[PDB]
């Protein structure tokens, strides 16, 4: 009676739910109809008639929830993606599932410059990437095919060099010939491992401004609250850590952070979005929670 | 001939109490739990190792990568470059990555931090 | 008007300090030498005590018949003044269907103080 | 200043090495478990009979040569037992090591064989049916010689002189429980005995004799989980007991045992026992199973190599 479609960035899956149904119903259907276990990361992400990007609530119904209907004829549509991040992979993710569904989401975030990715980085990305889609490099079954559509590097990337199209091509090729003794889930991860070192992985960036009406970005990330210039986004210019911080609140544009350290002083900044003043409130609670969740690791267990 | 006494007790540390109301809401255990300052820095002392030992790991794979990137900077246009283009060449010049700027960052008192945020 | 509100009350912590560095005793020197063991953590790794004994019981479901089994077989052959006091001990506790977990967990569910009072008037 | 000449007996072998006149206790620790391959050496400790007649166990940080150990009924070699101290309280989920179980099935089996540990009939023939399954591997039908036991090794003197039984008969039912055993290895049946042994109601006791303030014979049971009191007359069930978690401090000044539990407004209480050494023993095995209640419950303090 309800009817939902859920995308993941591996696959999509369709079905009815109860109009009783709870976000937390939902959520636990999606899980465990695709086998994760690993719910923590994960989120369902949709549109509401504010048109606000917004993360379905666990336990409130679907429907109380204010999801947009009208453009998608009556279906209710949401995007399974990853909410919060790992500080390493390699110790951190335990299965296959979560694996993939890290790596899609991160190479989207690469390819489509999301996230800055050096020219040499992307190419060793690259190369992995082929990899995965088609197996350790067999000299048999080489097709140039393999490597010739135009979606294996960032176009900020190509952009910036006087090459051809198969200059690029060869210098993946190159790569993906060299680092053949592998499994899938192994190059997955040697991606990954990559890629969580870029200085734009795993941060949620803000407008805010400081008491000075400075213009300042704000970082989420899962070790704490990064603060960058308005123009250098690799870089931070200061930083808090997850466990530095006490209690974090807004009243209208105005957030207040409270640190641990009783002697220091509150600081203040302004961010002029209302809605999305709470899901900055909502990414601090969350990356908190593992932050402290990953330091007790039995609480990660499945 | 022998004897003690036990003296001051102190301690330092973290209480966790979780709550499956919002946010994240399996039911993990255990669901509330204490770490120590120390637990907290010999964690941290791990993490850095651990990615110390990987960088180790890699040297071959980071050494191709700076030949390649020599190999076709001639065909640079450094006018299609963005501005974090130029940022990361800078960052590479001076020699520093992500974790080595937020440790350096992070060295400093959180008195000096809120204070250095404040005049930005 | 406001839609909801909240407000956190009272923090309260029931914990165990572990200090555990000796100077005799257990040598060893393992990490961490200083933790904190929560009231609920205690509690819960009790709990997962009992049932891994509990489970232990299920899966030796068949040992323990046959153990009752070859006690009735040989039960004949018995040469009852030859029994020590600890063979007399066990019989009575097998009849009344007490074995040496279920005793310490009722022993323990009385408070220290009704157990030294006990204790004292034994 | 003169090596010292020294004889260690684990439950599997004899161990002689030389010292250094003045070597230390946790010297000649180290280089036992190093011998035998031992990494969970929490449990374990050097026994030995003292220069005044006392079973005792070797200080860590002491010079060997300055423990009184007693030398002239020995031809002037340093005499130990290395056994175990300490028990755990779930052998299955908590004996890492294969030498660990091992040395444990060993020293279990002969506290039930010698009727250290009290057992019952039936179950020490199951016991005896696993130590034969461990000693010649699972039955087998071809090399099975009818007469490969002998049923006055294998159960208590307890048991068989219990009933109007002869050995053979006894045998015929150790081997017709050993043919059925499932087929497992030797080191599985050996922690399957210990699982077995552990329910035992004497078993990871240490008894000691003890009086109240009524001046009442009890015995004082120290064990992995806490301070038993028994009545004079039954080891087998306490009376009543305290839980190490519930228990903040525990001394003794000459006779006088004081114990103070963690709960402050109930009263402290007494009990007499009359050896001071005995009482020193008292005390380390009170400090030392604490420990390991506490270490048990942080399972990373148990890690080995």
């Amino acid at each position: 009676s309800l009817s939902v479609r859920v995308s993941t960035f591996d696959s999509e899956l369709e079905f009815k739910l109860e109009p009783r149904a709870s976000g937390q119903d939902l959520f636990d259907l999606v899980c465990r109809t695709i086998g994760l276990r690993e719910s923590w990361y994960f989120g369902l992400q949709y549109v509401d008639t504010r048109s606000n990007v917004s993360w379905l609530k666990m336990e409130k119904r679907v429907r109380d929830q204010r999801v947009e209907l009208h453009a998608s004829n009556n279906v209710y549509v949401f995007s399974f993606y990853a909410k919060f991040f790992p500080e390493n992979v390699s110790e951190e993710l335990i299965q296959e599932i979560t694996q993939h569904l890290f790596f899609l989401q991160v190479k989207q975030s690469i390819l489509s410059m999301d996230i800055y990715c050096r020219p040499e980085a992307s190419v060793l990305l690259a190369s992995y990437a082929v990899h995965v889609q088609y197996g350790p490099y067999d000299y048999e079954t080489y097709k140039d095919g393999m490597l010739a559509g135009g979606e294996l590097l960032p176009k900020g990337v190509t952009d910036q060099y006087q090459m051809t199209p198969e200059m690029w091509e060869e210098r993946i090729k190159t790569w993906y010939m060299d680092h053949e003794p592998m499994t899938r889930d192994e190059v997955e991860m040697e991606y990954l491992k990559i890629a969580q070192d870029l200085d734009m992985y795993g941060v949620n960036y803000f407008p805010i401004t400081n008491k000075n009406k400075t213009k300042l970005w704000l970082g989420v990330t899962s070790v704490g609250l990064n603060i960058y210039d308005e123009r250098d986004k690799l870089t931070p210019k200061t930083t808090f850590q997850w466990n530095e911080i006490r209690h974090v609140s807004f009243d209208d544009k105005k957030f207040t952070i409270r640190l641990v350290d009783a002697k220091v002083s509150n600081f203040i900044f302004y961010s002029q979005d209302l809605h999305i003043n709470k899901m900055i409130l909502d990414l601090c609670k969350g990356n908190h929670d593992l932050y402290m969740r990953r330091r007790k690791p039995d609480t990660m267990e499945i | 001939t022998a004897g003690g006494a036990e003296l001051t007790t102190h301690s330092s540390h973290y209480l966790v109490q979780g709550d499956n109301s919002s946010g994240i809401s399996d039911d993990f255990e255990p669901k509330e739990f204490i770490l120590t300052d120390n637990e907290m820095e010999q964690i941290t002392n791990e993490m850095e190792r651990n990615h110390l030992d990987y960088l180790r790991n890699s040297k071959q794979v980071q050494s191709q990568l700076q030949t390649l990137r020599s190999e076709i900077a001639p065909h640079k246009i450094e006018e299609n470059q963005s501005n974090l283009d130029i940022l990361s060449e800078a960052q590479i010049k001076a020699g520093e990555n992500k974790y080595s700027t937020l440790k350096k960052l992070k060295s400093g008192s959180t008195k000096a931090r809120v204070a250095f945020f404040e005049e930005l």
